[PDB]
């Protein structure tokens, strides 16, 4: 199945378990583009929101 | 077993960060 | 001395390095510098560092 995924461009820290924490490098697979400057999505066994400019579309 | 997440946070996302001349 | 502005948090910020101060929804912060950009410098409980000037609101003095 295609899937998007992300690179993270910068760090971010949740601040609560409905948002993902990343460090820069990380890929994490998209599962819901929003208006507004958050998308979702999964990295390594956890799901939640985050920054979209902190990320950059690549490819699986 | 897909769970139900909530919509977007809803406050605005942080700025990327500092970055000084 | 000097006059010094203080802001209250609107919401949670976790900070991502040392350079960047964490607070929670209604912690009180010293401000220390502000800057166009998206972010500015403050205090609290011992710790500085920079926030997202969109992040709090300001106290009345």
């Amino acid at each position: 199945n295609n899937q998007l995924v992300v690179r993270a461009k910068f760090n971010f820290q949740q601040t609560n378990e409905d948002e993902l924490s990343f460090s820069k490098g990380d890929v994490i697979h998209v599962t819901r583009v929003e208006e507004g400057g958050w998308w979702e999505g999964t990295l390594n066994g956890r799901t939640g929101w985050f920054p979209s400019n902190y990320v950059r579309e690549v490819k699986a | 077993g897909k769970p139900s997440r909530p919509p977007r946070p809803s406050r605005p996302p942080p700025p990327t960060p500092r970055r000084p001349a």
